[PDB]
């Protein structure tokens, strides 16, 4: 659930 | 070392010229995904619904690229939005101008990558006349450039999917259904792809 | 050739001076063209009554001419309207102050032509009744310079239909004509003419 | 050409020091005119009424003269008015902060005269008990400076008449009568004059 | 008249 | 038709 | 003449560097006066009522002085407020952000004294219960500094009586009292004076 | 002595580029605090809420520490916020953008420690069904990084307790908890730490 | 009075 | 008290 979290997205394009 | 990285920010921003834009020599391809947080008003006198959402927006430009032992391993940063260049993503039935609530910075990896997600706040034409019922209303405002055509920037999306895991539990209104789907339109007139990609929404008071 | 447009770009505007404004013995030609969206909101208690239009502006400098063979064959490019010189046309019977609902970016073009088309949302003097009617009410709006006569800025529009092929399927208002005539006052005082383009819309809710 | 209003303003705006406010041994006379444009919304909740009008203003700078032969035969030019120093004629008893309806451009004569004429729109204190009736009510606001005493700058008016003749003719309140009025005050602790302009109204809605 | 149109008051200090 | 959207009639003032 | 006072706006400003603040070693006193102008709007439903007011605030810098007889006998001249260092009097009970109603020009006199009177409208926090009486309400709200203790800005009142003597005379409120006291405050904790002013203003309806 | 603070802030300033911002090798840590003064505005119909508080936001910084003795015994200085960098706290579930109520002045110390209190009023998502029970209703709100994963960014709470001395006594709700209480969460695909520090707080109309 | 117009307060410090 | 006043709070980190 890591790309409803901005803070996550930007430091995982890798997924999201 | 902060030393290291104040050095690659000064190499990359200040002595070369801004980028200047795509051109049809160069095109570039923005992948949005939204993130819909709430609906936070209707009004039936105007025919306009307000939405708070995460656009995560995601492009890529060589202008960016370095190695990363280089400037002792480094291969991300974040930089303020201002810094660098940025797509012109414009909501198209939008009626009153975006107002942002989330700071405007972007991370940035030694691939060259770029990726930034303001949370907004957007005014879009919509009529919810028969929200109230069980049935609900479907909304749409499409995104997409307003000066580039598709020869310039190309969209992906990375699904179609909205990610609606963050929707505000006790909001107003449930959620149906939530697309982001990308369409392409030619006219007679013209070869050039015009492309974007359409928010569809479907929703209804909580019952 | 990305080079080649940083070039271009910085051969036009660090270069020049900026342009001063159209003269009476060198004036201009601004055409214009409205394509009309939305009537968002009337409002019977002030008759102040809310628009949402694209309005595209046309021009030419010498200033901005290029040779396409110098500078790589390229024939256009894009740039923030703040690194150009915009003309002075405004809405003669706003009622606050208009919003920009889209980015501000001219195409320009090695003829030296400009295009530049803003969303804007706009608030203008308008009496609504008889809007509940069949037979609708009409408003009007002229757009003209603000401080340049006819002598140095001459108004010309393409057509006089206004553009409705985008207009809001779900509008609490249907569009009964719409049109861009472009009209000229003399007066006794003084020879020069005074140039504006009447937009006229007859409107009605929706039955 | 275009040079030789380039090279005027050049010699005008970047040579000399910005002109530094008018005082006691060198003073200024501001000549104030309003055309009235309509009188938009009543509040009889607050006491607040909102205004739309032109506010003509002019003045004469000796450091704005210059000769035409030196200059191509030009003899006027429009700048931006944030190029030139200009008056702080503040309306007295507003109520919300003023909102700019049109571009903010003077005209600059070479005997020094410059010509500015801001569109706005103002809220300011008024009762509008009876409006309904057919007397109506009359409003009052003053203009003056907001620093400088009658020894520094002298207001002066062309007309004792508001120009009325583009006043909306279907707005929701009709204009019986609209006078500008000049005013001198002194009070008895002080030598100076205070001078103000007293825009006086009286309106009723329509029927 | 002219004097209530800006284009032309500007124009014409001579008559606004 | 094209001189409609806004991207489309930037890229041809031929028709717009 | 002017030429003088262009050549003492130089000396002062672009020469010198940015004034640093008031430190414990040079404390500074700044004189606060209130002359209270409209009570626009009660709101019974969330507590909040909206003045406007003219804050008259007076200091000293050492760093503002100059000779007379070395600039033409020149005594006091005014400047834009941006141009010089402002105290940050801030009203404690604010709900929005304060609008400036006026322009902010400052008086400095060869003393090296500052006057500077911006007009505003503050919304603060007010519980109107009991204005439809005929004892009415009192509201309150104190100013001071925001970062600066007793010992860096000291605060003043030229007098305990707030100046009403252009009061809107057909408003929706009268005042009954209207004072601007200065208070001390120590804490249990702590050496430092705290110090704000508190103007307190009785009012009530117009029947 | 204020010769040693201007050199001491031209020497902090002026000399050195701007901090890049935190990283996973040098982190941060920032230590947030809530002081509650005022529920403004509930609304049924959109599930908005409004407060005003002062957030005291607190970090340390090694680029700006200074030696006292080299600086003339100096120990903590005031800047505007502006000349430093400052954190990304931002509420993850506001509607409108944030509205500063205060000046944003922070006050640095000489280890680089740096304090910052912006007063402010926030509009978020809060369902107000049941305020006038008894129960009274809860909202929450999260704070945290935009941008930087608790690998960079660290949030730290000094106490669990909003502090509520200050609370408007007479609003028109009154809290019955207020707690600030940090979380980490971490999810699958993921190794970091994600921190937020969440406000709630319990609320109820005037028994 | 004088005190409660700002264009006479500022000249008059003395006073207001 | 004094860690609700930010004036107090800023002069007094080692208590607020």
């Amino acid at each position: 659930g890591c790309c409803s979290h901005p803070a996550c997205a930007v430091d995982h394009p890798e997924i999201c | 070392s902060q030393a290291n990285l104040m050095r690659l920010k000064s190499d990359l921003f200040n002595r070369s010229p801004m980028y200047p834009g795509p051109t049809k020599d160069d095109p570039l391809t923005v992948t949005l995904g939204f993130t819909l947080q709430d609906i936070v008003k209707v009004d039936s006198s105007t025919n306009e619904v307000d939405l708070v959402y995460y656009e995560q927006q995601r492009w890529k430009l060589n202008s960016l690229m370095w190695d990363p032992n280089e400037y002792g391993n480094i291969t991300d940063f974040r930089t303020s939005a201002a810094d660098i260049w940025t797509p012109d993503i414009t909501a198209y039935s939008s009626t009153r101008p975006v107002q942002v609530l989330s700071p405007q910075i972007a991370v940035v990896t030694h691939d060259g990558s770029v990726m930034f997600i303001p949370a907004q706040r957007l005014s879009f034409m919509c009529d919810p006349t028969g929200v109230d019922s069980e049935e609900g209303v479907t909304c749409a405002v499409k995104f997409g450039s307003w000066v580039y055509s598709g020869f310039e920037i190309d969209l992906k999306t990375d699904t179609d999917q909205v990610d609606l895991s963050s929707y505000y539990a006790s909001s107003k209104y449930e959620i149906l259904s939530a697309t982001q789907t990308r369409q392409v339109q030619h006219y007679s007139c013209c070869p050039e792809p015009y492309i974007d990609v359409n928010l569809v929404v479907k929703f209804r008071e909580r019952r």
